[PDB]
């Protein structure tokens, strides 16, 4: 494909990238993304706990989470020396470390190989900024219309790593 | 090798046996990666 | 439990990596710069 | 083996390039605050 | 001469002279500063060396290629990639 | 209300008689001579 | 062609400091060998303990490079000067600027405090030098005449009190009080940056790309042409026992004996880890007060410290 | 405190103390000492054997009170 | 697409102006955009684009790579010195004569 | 069985403050109408999302009053340059159908 | 000197320092070594450092090149350190400006893109960091899960598609 | 976990971070059973993620 142009937008506290794809490839990606999400939903790929979900705005999510903690079994009992632990973190670099070919295999597990090769190959482009260039062959380009599906996928994979298939 | 790797499953174990059986060094990248003194 | 997880402890021998105690006289690769980039880009 | 990108060092070390005896120092900060007199 | 001809010929005149001159200059400096507060000289002979002219060798050895500007107008692949892709095919 | 060039001169005008109450601001009585 | 040159034991590198984030342009030692001051192009000014080699303090004075500093032996004052067109004075009990002598037009390059008359003498790339009252921010003389940047000054009690060497390749000796030119020397071909005054021989040497030259006071009598360290020379420092040090621009440090002018050592130093060799360089030197150890501030953000060599004998190191 | 652990850092059940005095339980520092030859009190190596049994009195309320003095132990008193 | 006339004007404009001001250049021809000029030059026009048929060794390398690094053509094409377009279609051609 | 206490988080109050600073800095050319629009919008973006943690966060409330009053000062120095005393507030808080600016206020309360 | 003229000033001082130093040492091009041209090459070396393009003009007398590299390294390091400092100001809120905001944005991106170009090329030269065991573990474990979720793999979107 | 990283001088108090917005009695309290549990759990989690793919 062609090459995308990058530039940073500034929140005074940490810059954040902002890309730009060509128009034709924009349209194609937009379509592919609606499609992928529509199916993936219909076939229940993303299990429930992958949770910027469609049904609830974030604050309702907070309420849901609280009262979930509440309805556990004997959660507040501390008699026999139990202890509860709530831990929360980031993944600290997921985008920049998605590895292209292995991602290609992990997509071939989900979609057909033509869609899969489309996605993987599109993530490999030349990144422009007024004079500098390079070919983005390690990370993933958050800015393409279907970066969301890929990220939520790679998430679920590492989720299975943290939980373990049993749980 | 399979240190760091608790709980080798059957097909991973198999794939690893077969790879360490079958793979010896390639040439194209070995060339890809002399200076007249 | 725990019978099925995939990676036993990977932090066995990572003894703090004393690069953060090196000093490198080269701007674009000093530890100060690396950490400052880590902070200010997303 | 392999060395992740944050773990690689391209520059030979100070003790490597100077020798055994050279008592090399690094100092990022000071031993004092601004108020306490040195005089 | 190029040797240690006369060490005291070189040795610095006496501290006592510096104190008297220092006080003299101190007061003179006070006088000028206090007063202000209230075609140059001929060229001295150039006691110089002669030049030893520029050979062709260094005459070109300090030749400087002009400004050909990319702006101004007016790979190696590690081999473990093989291991990885082969393993995944298996 | 509306259901080179200048800034919000219209807003300045329309709220004039409150932004020139000489009580607010204080100072001269510099009337336009004309 | 000379009496057999004396034997001075060589010098070995032993301790290396790396704390700055720019070139180290100047360095001075405190009267009592307890700590030394460094001024860099990182705009910091850093005070270091001389023994533990540990950074005792840092202070963010200037706006640009600190091109030179000097500590007072008659007071707890410390005078800085930099290419920010400005000169400052610090009290070192309260660690603060106390007066700033405005007046120059461009980058100060160097300065010295007169040992007895309480004045400063500062040289600047604006083709002049000036004489400053210590306290009252008063400049009594614009010692003028060099056709270009007065690359350095040194001042001393005896006549003449002020020697300034320049990029005009000239040297000029001035009467302090009349503030007038007394004498010129113009032997040199390429600019002259380093001038140093002997402690007990009423003499002084000047360095330039050609080679060092030596002179006898108060007149400017040429004495003895010193050659061998053919590189842009940046500081000369002379020791009690007649050991004379020329730090060159490109790292190559050369040693000689003051008497015979006998270049008896070449040290060719090794750069830090990350610094390309082309960034090698020496920018200033200074012996400690007790004159046992030697500080050199290099052009790769490091401060190297050399020590007299103890295992040296006439057979370990002959004189030739 | 008086009855608080060094390794687990909570109520210790059986007194088994290193001969110096900064005490702990053997049933607590057991896996730490068995899997690492040293302990948390000192970085230097340790032998498990010298950690000797101790038994503290139970008193009228059940408090840990001095066997001979009967005085009640709190977070502060010398042991 | 590109016509030989626009092509020649491109050659001359580049050799005059240097590779860095594509705005002036694209201003020259009508119905041409600066992005397109840049792309075309680096893709086809620039002299460094080696225009010959594939050696046996070049095809060995190509095939081997495209097996090593699936579908990453802008990663491969520098390693064998052709454009992504050349590598792409030519690998397609080898694949079709095989099957 | 239990009570949950909400309170806006630092990172988020901080990004609010930055949004306002961004208003001030970038807009020196814009009219008062555009300024007050960016303000209104930042505000409801805060309230209608947080909605209860806000009232429960004193420090936020201080921030809100400080920032508001700061942008009122920006339109005031918009007329003249001489700072004027008093200043009738109506001309800010009046709906835009009556030709005010209609800025939504969150501060007058104690 | 005031924050306005800091840049123009320091630049002046740098260019003149270069002039003094080399074009009093390097000559024996005695007439004038076309200093002006050596300074054009200075500027170009800078430009290329800013755009991450290896500037390598071969015919330069190595000592002259040594000087130029000393000086560009000085200047670029100054650039960086002032970027660190301005961004800390702007994050601390200390002050506003419509320039020192756009300027710092530009500088800070260029520093980033340089870091990136580095990190990609490093990945290529140092091979995938996710060895092969980890790759196979991840892959196989995903397959286990999906199959245990009877997940019908999505098919390439037919043309005469309902929706 | 303590086997894996014996902290002899009880520094596990300083490295910890608790919320500093609230009053004193609303933040996290430093009881050594707690703090050690805190680090021990997180360390167990981090140990499941290959450093090369992601991390915490």
């Amino acid at each position: 494909f062609k090459e995308v142009g990058i530039e940073f937008m500034d929140l005074y506290s940490h810059l954040v990238p902002v890309y730009d794809v060509e128009p034709l490839e924009k349209i194609t990606d937009a379509y592919l993304d609606q499609y992928l999400w529509y199916e993936a939903d219909k076939r229940r790929l993303f299990p429930p706990w992958i949770k910027p979900a469609d049904t609830e705005p974030p604050p309702l999510l907070v309420y849901k989470w609280c009262q979930g903690i509440n309805n556990l079994q004997d959660v507040w009992e501390t008699s026999e020396g139990e202890c509860n632990v709530m831990l929360e973190s980031r993944f600290e670099k997921m985008y920049e470390k998605i590895d292209l070919t292995l991602l290609n295999r992990l997509l071939r597990l989900i979609v057909d190989h033509n869609i899969a090769d489309y996605m993987t190959a599109k993530n490999n482009v030349v990144i422009n900024y007024k004079d500098m260039n390079h070919t983005n062959s390690y990370g993933i380009i958050r800015g393409l219309q279907f970066a969301s599906f890929i990220v939520q996928y790679y998430g679920l994979v590492m989720d299975l790593l943290v939980l373990g298939l049993h749980r | 090798p399979s240190y760091y790797l608790k709980n080798t499953n059957a097909e991973t174990r198999e794939t690893l046996q077969e790879l360490y059986k079958e793979f010896k060094g390639d040439e194209i990248l070995a060339a890809t990666m002399e200076k007249k003194k | 439990w725990d019978d099925d997880v995939v990676f036993k402890n990977c932090a066995k021998g990572v003894d703090d990596q004393k690069k953060d105690k090196r000093f490198v006289n080269d701007t674009l690769r000093s530890e100060f710069h690396k950490k400052f980039m880590e902070k200010y880009i997303k | 083996e392999v060395v992740l990108h944050e773990d690689k060092k391209y520059y030979p070390t100070a003790e490597e390039v100077y020798g055994p005896e050279v008592e090399t120092i690094v100092q990022e900060e000071d031993t004092q605050p601004l108020t306490e007199p040195i005089i | 001469e190029v040797m240690n001809a006369d060490d005291p010929d070189l040795q610095r005149p006496d501290e006592e002279a510096i104190k008297e001159i220092t006080e003299k200059t101190r007061v003179a400096l006070e006088k000028s500063v206090s007063q202000k507060v209230a075609p140059p000289s001929p060229p001295a002979p150039v006691m110089h060396s002669p030049s030893r002219k520029m050979t062709v060798k260094e005459q070109q050895e300090w030749k400087i290629p002009p400004c050909i500007s990319n702006w101004k107008n007016a790979v190696h692949i590690n081999e473990n990639f093989a291991k990885l892709a082969e393993a995944l095919y298996i | 209300w509306e259901k080179n060039q200048i800034p919000n001169r219209r807003f300045t005008l329309w709220w004039s008689p409150t932004i020139n109450r000489a009580n607010v601001y204080v100072g001269f009585q510099v009337q336009l001579d004309l | 062609t000379m009496p057999k040159p004396q034997w001075h034991p060589p010098w070995k590198l032993y301790r290396v400091i790396s704390g700055h984030l720019g070139w180290v342009r100047c360095i001075a030692v405190e009267p009592g060998n307890q700590w030394f001051v460094t001024g860099s192009a990182d705009r910091t000014i850093k005070i270091w303990d001389l023994a533990s080699g540990k950074l005792k303090l840092s202070l963010t004075g200037h706006i640009s490079t600190v091109r030179g500093v000097i500590v007072s032996t008659r007071s707890p004052y410390l005078f800085s000067c930099g290419e920010d067109k400005q000169v400052k004075c610090w009290d070192l009990e309260y660690n603060k600027v106390i007066r700033h002598y405005h007046g120059h037009l461009s980058a100060v390059y160097g300065l010295d405090l007169h040992p007895t008359i309480d004045v400063l003498v500062t040289c600047s790339r604006d083709s002049t030098a000036r004489i400053w009252d210590v306290r009252t921010k008063a400049s009594v003389h614009t010692l003028s005449g060099h056709t270009n940047a007065v690359a350095t000054v040194r001042c001393q009690a005896a006549e003449p009190q002020i020697i300034t060497g320049s990029h005009d390749t000239t040297i000029r000796l001035w009467d302090l009080v009349a503030g007038k030119t007394r004498v010129t020397l113009t032997n040199h071909k390429k600019s002259v940056r380093a001038v140093v005054l002997h402690p007990r021989h009423y003499t002084f040497a000047s360095g330039s790309p050609d080679n060092i030259k030596q002179w006898k006071f108060p007149d400017g009598s040429f004495i003895q042409n010193l050659s061998g360290h053919n590189a842009i020379i940046n500081t000369l420092t002379v020791n009690s026992d007649g050991v004379l040090v020329s730090g060159a621009d490109n790292g190559t440090m050369h040693l000689w004996d003051w008497r015979t002018g006998y270049n008896f050592q070449r040290v060719h130093a090794a750069v830090q880890p990350g610094s390309l060799d082309s960034e090698s360089g020496i920018f200033a030197c200074a012996f400690d007060q007790s004159e046992s150890r030697l500080l050199t501030a290099e052009a790769d953000k490091t401060i190297k410290v050399y020590r007299e060599d103890d295992t040296a004998t006439e057979e370990t190191h002959p004189v030739s | 405190p008086f009855d608080h652990c060094s390794l687990s850092l909570q109520p210790f059940v059986y007194p088994v103390c290193t001969p110096d005095g900064i005490v702990f339980d053997l049933l607590n520092i057991v896996p730490w000492l068995k899997k690492y030859g040293t302990n948390p009190s000192n970085g230097e190596k340790l032998d498990g054997r010298s950690l000797i049994k101790l038994n503290f009195s139970k008193n009228s309320e059940g408090k840990y009170h001095c066997p001979v003095l009967f005085t009640v132990f709190t977070n502060n008193t010398h042991i | 697409v590109w016509r030989n006339t626009e092509d020649e004007i491109l050659k001359a404009a580049v050799m005059k102006y240097g590779k860095n001001q594509w705005s002036r250049i694209a201003s020259l021809l009508h119905r041409k955009s600066a992005k397109q000029c840049k792309a075309r030059w680096y893709e086809w026009l620039d002299p460094s684009i080696k225009k010959t048929e594939w050696s046996r060794e070049e095809e060995e390398k190509l095939l081997h790579l495209a097996k090593l690094m699936p579908t990453q053509w802008r990663t491969i094409a520098p390693i064998i010195g052709r454009t992504a377009a050349q590598c792409l279609e030519h690998y397609e051609f080898l694949l079709d004569k095989a099957a | 069985t239990a009570q949950c206490f909400l309170r806006v988080d630092d990172e988020s109050m901080q990004r609010f403050h930055n949004r306002v600073r961004q208003i001030l800095m970038a807009s020196g050319s814009t009219t008062f109408t555009k300024i007050v629009n960016k303000w209104n919008t930042a505000l409801i973006g805060l309230m209608t999302y947080f909605r209860e943690a806000v009232v429960n966060t004193q420090e936020l409330l201080d921030l809100l009053v400080k920032c508001e009053n700061k942008i009122q000062t920006r339109i005031k120095i918009g007329l003249n340059s001489k700072m004027p005393s008093r200043f009738p507030p109506v001309v800010f808080y009046t709906p835009k159908e009556l030709g005010g600016l209609g800025m939504l206020s969150m501060g007058h309360v104690l | 000197v005031t924050k306005q003229r800091v840049e123009s000033h320091f630049d002046l001082e740098l260019r003149a320092a270069v002039m003094h130093d080399i074009l009093d040492m390097m000559p024996e091009g005695i007439k004038q070594n076309k200093a002006r041209t050596i300074l054009q090459h200075l500027s170009e070396a800078w430009r290329c450092w800013k755009a991450n393009i290896p500037w390598k003009v071969p015919g330069l007398p190595t000592p002259i090149e040594n000087m130029i590299l000393r000086y560009v390294k000085a200047k670029a390091d100054w650039w960086t350190n002032t970027a660190h400092y301005n961004r800390e100001r702007i994050r601390r809120g200390a002050t506003v400006d419509k320039t020192v905001c756009k300027k710092n944005l530009g500088r800070l991106t260029r520093l980033y893109l340089k870091a990136e170009q580095e990190r990609q090329h490093n990945y290529l030269k140092d091979g995938p960091y996710i060895t092969a065991e980890e790759a196979v573990a991840v892959y196989t474990t995903t397959v286990h899960w999906l199959e245990s979720r009877r997940f019908s793999p999505i098919p390439f979107p037919p043309l005469s598609y309902k929706h | 976990y303590l086997t894996e990283h014996p902290d002899p001088n009880n520094e596990n108090i300083v490295g910890y971070n608790n919320k500093k917005c609230w009053p004193r009695d609303a933040r996290m309290r430093l009881m050594k059973h707690d703090v050690n549990l805190g680090r021990a759990v997180f360390w167990d989690i981090k140990n499941r993620l290959p450093r090369s793919v992601t991390t915490v």
